[PDB]
C-alpha cells in the first residue's frame, strides 16, 4: 500500500533552480490532494483546467512535480499565456496546461544574511522556451553580430543572472517554493488514482 | 541589430545587476546608519565602492550606443541617467585636483570652528555650538562675532579652493558640451524630447525669475513686520526704511527666519496649538505616533506599510551601546524594502515628522515598479514637496480634533490662525528671497558674468537688493561669504529648495479642491478623502518616467512652477501684514549699512 511521497517534493531541504528546473516522476502510489488544498500553508494554490475542489477520484498516469524558486513578483508569471523572464527564458506553461501552480513564501528556509545566490534564472535567450522545455546550457549570449569567442564582454552577457535572497527584503522581491504539478490523462493505464 | 535593441539588452543586464548591488549598498549603509562600530564603515566603503566601480564601467558601456538613435522614450531617460558624465571625462591629474578639493572643502567646513574674540579658548563648532548662538541668542554683540567668525576663520580658508573649484567645474562641463557648471546645475531640471512637455536649462531661470517676482509684495511685508519687530528687539540698531543685518535672522546664514518667531508674534496671549502634551495623558508611544501617521495616508487612499516596515525599521531610539544617526530618514533600500529611521520621542514635532517620512515611503512604494534608473522623483524638488504636504494636512486643528489630540469642543480661534500663518511664512517665505539669490549668485559665477575680483562684491550688492539683508561688516575679496554653507561647500544644487516650496503649495492647493475644502487654503486637510490620494498617486507612480512637467500637470494642471497657489496659502497673513505695516516702511534701500 504505498503512497505517493509528496513529502520529498515539497519538503525538500533543496530546491532547485528555475532554469534546471527538478522535475520528479511520481507513479504507481495512491495521492490525497485534500491535504494539500487544506494545509493553509501555501501563499498560491491555482489549478488550471482541473478543478480545484477535491477531486480525488480521476486516475491520472505521472504526476510530474516541477521544483523551483523564483522570487514573489514571478509568481504571477507560471500561469499558461504569461510573458517575463521566467514564462519565456526559464519555464514556460503551454496553453492547454492541465494542472496545480502550488507556490509558498520561503523567506524562512531560503533567505540568508548577506544573500542567497544559490538559485539561478535565465536573463537572456535568442528565443522563446517552447513548453517544458529546459535548457541548462551556458553558452555566452551575443546582443547583436559581434562575435564573443567565449568570454564576455561589450554586448557579451551571460545568460545566468543569480537571485539575491535575503530575509529583509519585500514580499515581492522573496524566495517562492514553487511546486508545478502536471497531471498527463491519456490513453494510459493511469496508475495515479488516489481514491 | 539596431542600437534601440542592444541598448534594451543592456539595461536588462544593468536592471538587474544595479538592484542587487545597491541593495548591498543600502543594507550596508544601514547597518552602518542603527549600528555605527569601525566594522560598519569599512563595510558601508567596500560595498560602497563596487557600487561606485559598477556604475562606471557600465557608464562607459552605455556610451556605445548612440542616444540619437534610441526611439523609445523610456530607454532614453534610462540612458541619459546612465551616459551622464562627470569627472570622468577630466583627465588623470585633473580628476584627482577635482576630488582633492572637494574632500578638502567637506573637510575645512565640518572640522571648521570660529573662536571668540573676547575669549580665545572658546572655539565652537558648527552643528554643536555654533548653531546654538545663531538660533537661540538675542544679543547683537554674541551674534555678530559667531557669523563673523564662522565667515572669516572658515570660509576664507575655503576661498582659494573654491576658485579652482569652479575652473575644474566648468571644465568638465564644457567637455560634456554645457556652457558652464552652473549649466550642468540646470540640467537637473532639462527635459528633452517631448512634444510640449520640453523644459530648457535656459528656461529655469525665466521660471525662477518670474515666480520670484510675484512672491516681492509677499516678501516686503513680511520684510517690513519682521524689521518694526527687530527694532523693538534691537533697538537703536535697524533702520526703519533699510534692510535687516545678516546676523539677526534667526539662522547663521540667514535662511530661515523661524527662530525670531518669538520675537515677533501677532497675539501672545493665544498660544499655538501644541498637543504634545495631550500624547502623554493619552498614553502615546514611538509606535503610536507611526500607527497614526500611517492611519492618515489610509484615510486619503494610500496603501498600508509593509509587513517587513515593522520589523526592520527603526521607530525608537534602542536605548543600547548602538550608536545611531538620529537625523529622520526615509529609507528606500530596493528590492521593496522601506524602512524610516528616526529616534523618535512622543512630541507634536515628531508627530509632524512621522508624517514627512512616511509620505517620502509611500512616494518610495509608488514608482517601485518603474525600472531601477526612474525610481527617483521627478526632479530633485519633487520628492521633498509629497513630504511636506503630509504635515500641513497634520497640524491642522481639524486632523487633531478627529484623532483625539484636541477636545470635541475646540473652537477655532482667528488669532491664533495669524499666529500659525506667520510662523509658516518666517520658514517658507523667508526663505524663498535667499534660495533665489544665493542659486542666481552661483550660476552667474560659474557662467562668468562675475569676475573673481567682484565674487563678494555681487554677493552683498544681490543680497542688498534681493534679499533685503545688509552685512554687519565690510568683506572684501579675500573672503567667501557663500561657501559657509553647507551645500556650497559640500557641491550641492541649492535650487531644489526653491522649487520645492513652489510645487509644496502647487500640490496642496490642486488637492485641495479635489477634496472640496470650503475656506482659507491654510485650514485644508485632505484625510478622510480618497479622491486627493489617487489624483496624487498618478504623479507619484510616475516616477522618473516622464517629465516633471508632465507630472506637475498630472496633478495641478500646469506644466510650470507657479508661485499663485503660495500666494493663496498666507493670503489670511497678507491681509493682516498689510494692516499691521500701515503704519511702517514697506521695501528697503541699499544705501544703509550698520558700518
Ligand atoms: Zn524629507
Amino acid at each position: 500500500t504505498n503512497l505517493c511521497p509528496f513529502g520529498e517534493v515539497f519538503n525538500a531541504t533543496r530546491f532547485a533552480s528555475v532554469y534546471a528546473w527538478n522535475r520528479k516522476r511520481i507513479s504507481n502510489c495512491v495521492a490525497d490532494y485534500s491535504v494539500l488544498y487544506n494545509s493553509a500553508s501555501f501563499s498560491t494554490f491555482k489549478c488550471y483546467g482541473v478543478s480545484p475542489t477535491k477531486l480525488n477520484d480521476l486516475c491520472f498516469t505521472n504526476v510530474y512535480a516541477d521544483s523551483f524558486v523564483i522570487r514573489g513578483d514571478e509568481v504571477r508569471q507560471i500561469a499558461p499565456g504569461q510573458t517575463g523572464k521566467i514564462a519565456d527564458y526559464n519555464y514556460k506553461l503551454p496553453d492547454d496546461f492541465t494542472g496545480c501552480v502550488i507556490a509558498w513564501n520561503s523567506n524562512n528556509l531560503d533567505s540568508k544574511v548577506g544573500g542567497n545566490y544559490n538559485y539561478l534564472y535565465r536573463l537572456f535567450r535568442k528565443s522563446n522556451l517552447k513548453p517544458f522545455e529546459r535548457d541548462i546550457s551556458t553558452e555566452i549570449y551575443q546582443a547583436g553580430s559581434t562575435p564573443c569567442n567565449g568570454v564576455e564582454g561589450l554586448n557579451c552577457y551571460f545568460p545566468l543572472q543569480s537571485y539575491g535572497f535575503q530575509p529583509t527584503n519585500g514580499v515581492g522581491y522573496q524566495p517562492y517554493r514553487v511546486v508545478v504539478l502536471s497531471f498527463e490523462l491519456l490513453h494510459a493505464p493511469a496508475t495515479v488514482c488516489g481514491p | 541589430s539596431t542600437t534601440e535593441d542592444l541598448a534594451k539588452t543592456f539595461l536588462e543586464k544593468f536592471n538587474y545587476e544595479a538592484e542587487e548591488l545597491s541593495y548591498q549598498n543600502s543594507l550596508a549603509s544601514w547597518n552602518y546608519n542603527t549600528n555605527i562600530t569601525d566594522e560598519n564603515i569599512q563595510k558601508m566603503n567596500i560595498a560602497g565602492a563596487k557600487w561606485s566601480a559598477f556604475y562606471e564601467e557600465e557608464s562607459q558601456h552605455a556610451k556605445t550606443y548612440p542616444l540619437e538613435e534610441i526611439q523609445d522614450p523610456i530607454i532614453k531617460r534610462q540612458l541619459r541617467a546612465l551616459q551622464q558624465s562627470g569627472s570622468s571625462v577630466l583627465s588623470a591629474d585633473k580628476r584627482e585636483r577635482l576630488n582633492t578639493i572637494l574632500n578638502a572643502m567637506s573637510t575645512i567646513y565640518s572640522t571648521g570652528k570660529a573662536c571668540n574674540p573676547n575669549n580665545p579658548q572658546e572655539c565652537l563648532l558648527l552643528e554643536p555650538g555654533l548653531d546654538d548662538i545663531m538660533e537661540n541668542s538675542k544679543d547683537y554683540n554674541e551674534r555678530l562675532w559667531a557669523w563673523e567668525g564662522w565667515r572669516s576663520e572658515v570660509g576664507k580658508q575655503l576661498r582659494p579652493l573654491y576658485e579652482e573649484y569652479v575652473a575644474l567645474k566648468n571644465e568638465m562641463a564644457r567637455a560634456n558640451n554645457y556652457e558652464d557648471y552652473g549649466d550642468y546645475w540646470r540640467g537637473d531640471y532639462e527635459e528633452e524630447w517631448a512634444d510640449g512637455y520640453n523644459y530648457s536649462r535656459n528656461q529655469l531661470i525665466e521660471d525662477v525669475e518670474h515666480t520670484f517676482t510675484q512672491i516681492k509684495p509677499l516678501y516686503e511685508h513680511l520684510h517690513a513686520y519682521v524689521r518694526a519687530k527687530l527694532m523693538d528687539a534691537y533697538p537703536s540698531r535697524i533702520s526703519p526704511t533699510g534692510c535687516l543685518p545678516a546676523h539677526l535672522l534667526g539662522d547663521m546664514w540667514g535662511r530661515f527666519w523661524t527662530n525670531l518667531y518669538p520675537l515677533m508674534v501677532p497675539f501672545g496671549q493665544k498660544p499655538n496649538i501644541d498637543v504634545t502634551d495631550a500624547m502623554v495623558n493619552q498614553s502615546w508611544d514611538a509606535r503610536r505616533i507611526f500607527k497614526e501617521a500611517e492611519k492618515f495616508f489610509v484615510s486619503v487612499g494610500l496603501p498600508n506599510m509593509t509587513e517587513g516596515f515593522w520589523q526592520n525599521s527603526m521607530l525608537t531610539e534602542p536605548g543600547d551601546n548602538r550608536k545611531v544617526v538620529c537625523h529622520p530618514t526615509a529609507w528606500d533600500l530596493g528590492k521593496h524594502d522601506f524602512r524610516i529611521k528616526m529616534c523618535t520621542k512622543v512630541t507634536m514635532d515628531d508627530f509632524l515628522t512621522a508624517h514627512h517620512e512616511m509620505g517620502h515611503i509611500q512616494y518610495d512604494m509608488a514608482y517601485a515598479a518603474q525600472p531601477f534608473l526612474l525610481r527617483n522623483g521627478a526632479n530633485e524638488g519633487f520628492h521633498e514637496a509629497v513630504g511636506e504636504i503630509m504635515s500641513l494636512s497634520a497640524a491642522t486643528p481639524n486632523h487633531l480634533k478627529n484623532i483625539g489630540l484636541l477636545p470635541p469642543d475646540f473652537s477655532e480661534d482667528s488669532e491664533t490662525d495669524i499666529n500659525f500663518l506667520l510662523k509658516q511664512a518666517l520658514t517658507i517665505v523667508g526663505t524663498l528671497p535667499f534660495t533665489y539669490m544665493l542659486e542666481k549668485w552661483r550660476w552667474m559665477v560659474f557662467k562668468g558674468e562675475i569676475p573673481k575680483e567682484q565674487w563678494m562684491q555681487k554677493w552683498w550688492e544681490m543680497k542688498r537688493d534681493i534679499v533685503g539683508v545688509v552685512e554687519p561688516l565690510p568683506h572684501d575679496e579675500t573672503y567667501c561669504d557663500p561657501a559657509a554653507l553647507f551645500h556650497v561647500a559640500n557641491d550641492y544644487s541649492f535650487i531644489r529648495y526653491y522649487t520645492r516650496t513652489i510645487y509644496q503649495f502647487q500640490f496642496q492647493e490642486a488637492l485641495c479642491q479635489i477634496a472640496k475644502h470650503e475656506g482659507p487654503l491654510y485650514k485644508c486637510d485632505i484625510s478622510n478623502s480618497r479622491e486627493a490620494g489617487q489624483k496624487l498617486h498618478e504623479m507619484l507612480s510616475l516616477g522618473r518616467s516622464k517629465p516633471w512637467t508632465f507630472a506637475l500637470e498630472r496633478v495641478v494642471g500646469a506644466k510650470t512652477m507657479d508661485v499663485r497657489p503660495l500666494l493663496n496659502y498666507f493670503e489670511p497673513l497678507f491681509t493682516w501684514l498689510k494692516e499691521q505695516n500701515r503704519n511702517s516702511f514697506v521695501g528697503w534701500n541699499t544705501d544703509w549699512s550698520p558700518y
